[PDB]
């Protein structure tokens, strides 16, 4: 906005802004017993099995 | 431990246990009459080939059948789907990595 005092005039301006992503990683560890993975595949024998 | 003849206080715990599984120590030394002489020239370590942990022992009166495990994890006989781990007495084993830390790499 111009005005009538002795101040210098104002040229038009421009602003240029740069933004970027941030990478984030997540990890969880599960252990499964070897007998538990095995007997999911072993065959049915009896009602107690 | 019984064929060696080492003293009591250097392995204070298994000396009681290995004294009750065996006699005075001459029940086994009658098989190897050269234990006085295998120790002099030092040929005893060239006559042991380490084999691995037990898996199963079928015991009879005069003869015991022993099945060991080489190359890896031996499969357990009586408990199914199990794995026989190796047992050492706490007395013989000397741990070697021990620090306050007062840092060593994991692996």
């Amino acid at each position: 906005i111009a005005h009538g005092d002795g101040r210098r005039p104002n040229k038009q301006r421009q602003y240029i802004v740069m933004k970027a992503c941030n990478k984030h990683h997540i990890g969880a560890e599960i252990e499964l017993a070897a007998a538990d993975i095995e007997l999911l595949f072993a065959e049915k024998e009896t009602p107690l099995d | 431990f019984m064929l060696s003849g080492m003293e009591a206080a250097k392995a204070p715990q298994t000396h009681k246990v290995a004294g009750v599984w065996y006699g005075s120590g001459s029940g086994l030394a009658d098989f190897i009459p050269n234990l006085s002489e295998l120790m002099d020239t030092g040929e005893f370590h060239t006559l042991l080939t380490p084999v691995g942990p037990m898996v199963q022992s079928v015991h009879s009166t005069f003869v015991t059948k022993v099945t060991s495990a080489m190359k890896g994890v031996g499969l357990a006989r009586d408990e199914p789907r199990a794995h026989v781990g190796l047992t050492l007495p706490c007395d013989m084993l000397v741990d070697l990595d021990e620090s306050c830390p007062m840092r060593e790499p994991a692996g």
